[PDB]
């Protein structure tokens, strides 16, 4: 990840304005409910059988929350991603076995998320900034698995 | 697979882009040219800058494709035939492509019809996109 | 999609690999095991050491529906329904490992027919397993 | 890129006994022929209509030769694979602005090439320690897209 001055703080500046309570179980809800084969490793979280079963499943939107967290720390370390996501890496890698091409899908499923609460504001050059930290933070996230 | 469901959903939400059509099609070419760079490459005699007339241009037609194949969605190899030996046979776009201008469309659609682009709306647009990419890169298989 | 010569390429490595079919459908899961160890998750209850009867078992069983395909060539689709269901609906198997799969039987197929794994037959090779690929992970879309 | 001594010792064994005339065009001119698209960026090399055209392309068969100089400077840099290589990512990023997907194919094809050029010597545990090199010789090259 490289990002110009002025991305580097227009993508600060959204980042302020997102709600954490919601926004991270929505991409996780969205993930699962476009990518179905993600929820072979959420089975045991209960009725996953409609969107608005997924979408406002507690668990589901529970651990969206975490997922965002791990985000936002991304975020406050763009030039140490790979310390910052090590163990998380491990774990996804060693004890869940989550393809890394999924973690490319959460990514876009996120700037769609950002697009669909920021509307206008969400514009090109800001998706471009967010298109270059998702793609760190997978690249982060694979790093443990070769 | 283009199953019932789907389509009603599809007509549904392309039907409320109604005549935004060609404006957001540029919008998710721009939003492409930014985020995926490479891209550029395939129109060397354009101007893409933003605000670009031709951009607006090939948006309206990108746009009036989609708006046809929806409005074929049960027959779409028809319905997208030409397009499909220009783009692998003459252009060789790379198929790649067609999942980033794919998301950029998803994109700048989630951008504009909060209240429609719901869960299930998603999905379904993802599922009508990749099939329309299926068929322009049909060439290749 | 299957173009007659495709077709026609497909038959003749299929019908050189005949007999060993089985054996090689069983080294080409024990490669993707070793080179992709991420797909292991799906067989907990398999002995996956090298050699085990259980691998050559299963290999055989994937050869056979790989013979199937190639008998069925134009009704795909109909021919493997009910493994589409099986994998998609049952196993959920991530579309990407059909593609690690696809590859390692590719690999397996250059290692064990030199001459005639030319660059065409290759070429159909991969299209033809691409459509299986399709086939298999259609519940997805 | 993470490799343990037996790993290198397996790829760097098997290295030296490959032909690279013969390896090189047949990696080259597969990828051209299997994936279609990626005849775009070599259309200063002439005729690449058929299969038999491309195979034969004296162009194609040289540069495939040089293709694999280069993998062959990185496996004398196992752990140093992104240095190794910044400049060659600069000009297949900057300068040709071909897609890192397709540096995936063609690794790909690199280990179909070997398996057909070795055949039963291109063991299991041979071809996954292939397989990380491939990867990681593409995340390298991929580098200056980030
Ligand atoms: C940017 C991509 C991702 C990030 C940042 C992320 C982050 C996290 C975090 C922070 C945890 C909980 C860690 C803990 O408290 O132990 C976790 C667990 C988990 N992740 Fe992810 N993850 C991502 C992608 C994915 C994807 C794509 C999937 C699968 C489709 C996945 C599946 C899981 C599962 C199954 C768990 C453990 C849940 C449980 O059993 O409690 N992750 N992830
Ligand atoms: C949703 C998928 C796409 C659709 C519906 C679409 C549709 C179209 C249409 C309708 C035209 C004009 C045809 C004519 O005027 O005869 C066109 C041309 C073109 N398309 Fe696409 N296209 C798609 C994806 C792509 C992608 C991904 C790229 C490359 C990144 C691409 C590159 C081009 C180029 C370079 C032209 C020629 C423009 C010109 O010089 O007139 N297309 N496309
Ligand atoms: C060429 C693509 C494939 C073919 C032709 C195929 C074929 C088959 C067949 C014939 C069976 C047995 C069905 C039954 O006995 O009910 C099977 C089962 C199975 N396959 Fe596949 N398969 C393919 C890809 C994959 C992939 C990519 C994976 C995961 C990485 C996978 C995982 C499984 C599992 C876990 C089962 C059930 C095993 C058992 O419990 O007996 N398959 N497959
Ligand atoms: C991932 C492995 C790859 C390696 C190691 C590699 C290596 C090289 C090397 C050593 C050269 C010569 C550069 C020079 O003369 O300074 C080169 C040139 C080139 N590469 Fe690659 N390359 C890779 C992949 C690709 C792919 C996948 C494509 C396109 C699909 C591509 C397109 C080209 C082109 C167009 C040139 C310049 C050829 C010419 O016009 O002379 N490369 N590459």
């Amino acid at each position: 990840v490289h990002l110009t001055p002025e991305e580097k703080s227009a993508v600060t500046a959204l980042w302020g304005k997102v709600n954490v309570d919601e926004v991270g179980g929505e991409a996780l809800g969205r993930l699962l409910v476009v990518y179905p084969w993600t929820q072979r490793f959420f089975e045991s979280f209960g009725d996953l059988s409609t969107p608005d079963a997924v979408m406002g499943n507690p668990k589901v939107k529970a651990h969206g929350k975490k997922v965002l967290g791990a985000f936002s720390d991304g975020l406050a370390h763009l030039d140490n991603l790979k310390g910052t996501f090590a163990t998380l890496s491990e774990l996804h890698c060693d004890k869940l076995h989550v393809d890394p091409e999924n973690f490319r899908l959460l990514g876009n499923v996120l700037v769609c998320v950002l697009a669909h609460h920021f509307g206008k504001e969400f514009t090109p050059p800001v998706q471009a900034a967010y298109q270059k930290v998702v793609a760190g933070v997978a690249n982060a996230l694979a790093h443990k698995y070769h | 697979v283009l199953s019932p469901a789907d389509k009603t959903n599809v007509k549904a939400a392309w039907g409320k882009v109604g005549a935004h059509a060609g404006e957001y099609g540029a919008e998710a070419l721009e939003r492409m040219f930014l985020s995926f760079p490479t891209t550029k490459t395939y129109f060397p005699h354009f101007d893409l800058s933003h605000g670009s007339a031709q951009v607006k241009g090939h948006g309206k037609k990108v746009a009036d494709a989609l708006t046809n194949a929806v409005a074929h969605v049960d027959d779409m190899p028809n319905a997208l035939s030409a397009l499909s030996d220009l783009h692998a046979h003459k252009l060789r776009v790379d198929p790649v492509n067609f999942k980033l201008l794919s998301h950029c469309l998803l994109v700048t659609l989630a951008a504009h019809l909060p209240a429609e682009f719901t869960p299930a709306v998603h999905a379904s647009l993802d599922k009508f996109l990749a099939s329309v990419s299926t068929v322009l890169t049909s060439k290749y298989r």
